[PDB]
């Protein structure tokens, strides 16, 4: 009678309650800080604000009832525990008998662990609060965030197909526009990189959580210009000066991402390197093999920030893309370097 | 040369791509 999220999300919380097993307090006073209460205040206080905001109705979206609130609250409770215990249990420093105090003790985990698990709970239950409306709502960095959903897809593998794949689709929302507004962490940790952002062959073969997550957006983006130029001319391999088109301007235009989307740039990409090259070159009819693309919307190229204002991807092509990306194009030429290309 | 487009999506979806 319940649909098969829900009953696969009842399975993996049987005979589990909403404290810490036996197993993991034990981990916990192997430490020499237990990190025992400050987990139990974080959930708390994440607990609190999750209800309230649950509760309370806005303009697009209205309030749900106490009691479901708290229903969907236990069960990610539940859930946390088990794959903490799960997550610790594995880890290699616990493999070797080492203090796990400092792992333990990192707030911006257990409360990402957390949100991730009222996301799982949420969306087993088709809940309208579509993410990222949990990690708005707990005030948690997207950038920062992320890489938690990586973990729990490792560290549990009662998750089914559906919830693996929905667990991946936020990660690439977060790659793809979320990681990349104005106020995300993000730009604080280029900041003090000196604003320095990875090459794509620094991050395949640096690793500080900039690595990482150029790691993951370079990765997304191969994948997604590798399926664009499987679909339209369809391209030479080369689209190796698409992909290095798009990697400049990752590098040495990353304020051309900042609260933009990732395709937008990669789409720019594609065509001012189709026109400069000679070859095809296409129109931005590309768009027809993008929209069969999953996370294409309508959005994605008919809004685009600009400056308020917005307007439609040919528009940020010719008023922004090409002033900043030109000097670039146009050494590939009538009148040289290429980015290695990840597969 | 200009590497400008020259073109507009104003149209909608239906039109645009069917």
């Amino acid at each position: 009678e319940f649909t098969q999220s829900v009953s696969r999300l009842q399975s993996i919380v049987a005979g589990l309650k909403n404290a810490p097993s036996d197993q993991l307090i034990n981990i916990f006073e192997s430490c020499v800080r237990n990190p025992v209460e400050n987990i139990m205040k974080i959930l708390k206080g994440i607990g609190e604000t999750f209800c309230q905001h649950y509760t309370q109705s806005t303009d697009e979206q209205p309030g749900s009832h106490i009691d479901f609130a708290v229903n969907r609250l236990k069960l990610a409770e539940i859930l946390y525990y088990k794959i903490l215990e799960t997550v610790m249990v594995q880890e290699t420093r616990r493999l070797h008998g080492m203090d796990m105090s400092v792992l333990l003790e990192q707030d911006i985990f257990h409360r990402s662990l957390m949100a991730c698990c009222l996301e799982i709970v949420l969306f087993a239950y088709s809940s309208p609060r579509t993410f990222p409306w949990i990690i708005e709502v707990l005030n948690l960095q997207p950038f920062y965030f992320y890489k938690v959903i990586e973990v729990v897809i490792r560290s549990e593998e009662g998750l089914s197909r559906d919830m693996v794949k929905h667990l991946n689709s936020i990660e690439e929302q977060i790659l793809e526009s979320l990681a990349w507004s104005h106020d995300s962490a993000l730009w604080e940790a280029l900041q003090v990189s000196a604003n320095k952002v990875p090459t794509c062959e620094e991050v395949i073969f640096r690793t500080g959580s900039l690595a990482l997550f150029y790691r993951k957006v370079y990765h997304l983006a191969s994948v997604r210009l590798r399926d664009l130029c499987l679909k339209l001319d369809v391209s030479n391999e080369l689209r190796r000066k698409i992909w290095t088109c798009f990697e400049f301007t990752l590098v040495h235009c990353p304020d051309l991402m900042k609260d933009r989307h990732l395709d937008q740039l990669l789409l720019c990409a594609f065509y001012i390197m189709a026109k400069v090259t000679k070859e095809e070159r296409t129109f931005q009819e590309i768009m027809k093999s993008y929209r069969n693309q999953p996370q294409a919307n309508s959005h994605v190229y008919r809004s685009v920030l600009l400056k308020e204002e917005r307007g439609d991807l040919i528009k940020f092509y010719n008023t922004i893309y090409v002033g900043r990306v030109k000097s670039f194009a146009l050494k590939y030429d009538l009148a040289p370097p290429l980015s290695p290309f990840p597969h | 040369a200009s590497l400008l487009s020259f073109e507009k999506l104003d149209r909608a979806s239906a039109d645009l791509w069917p």
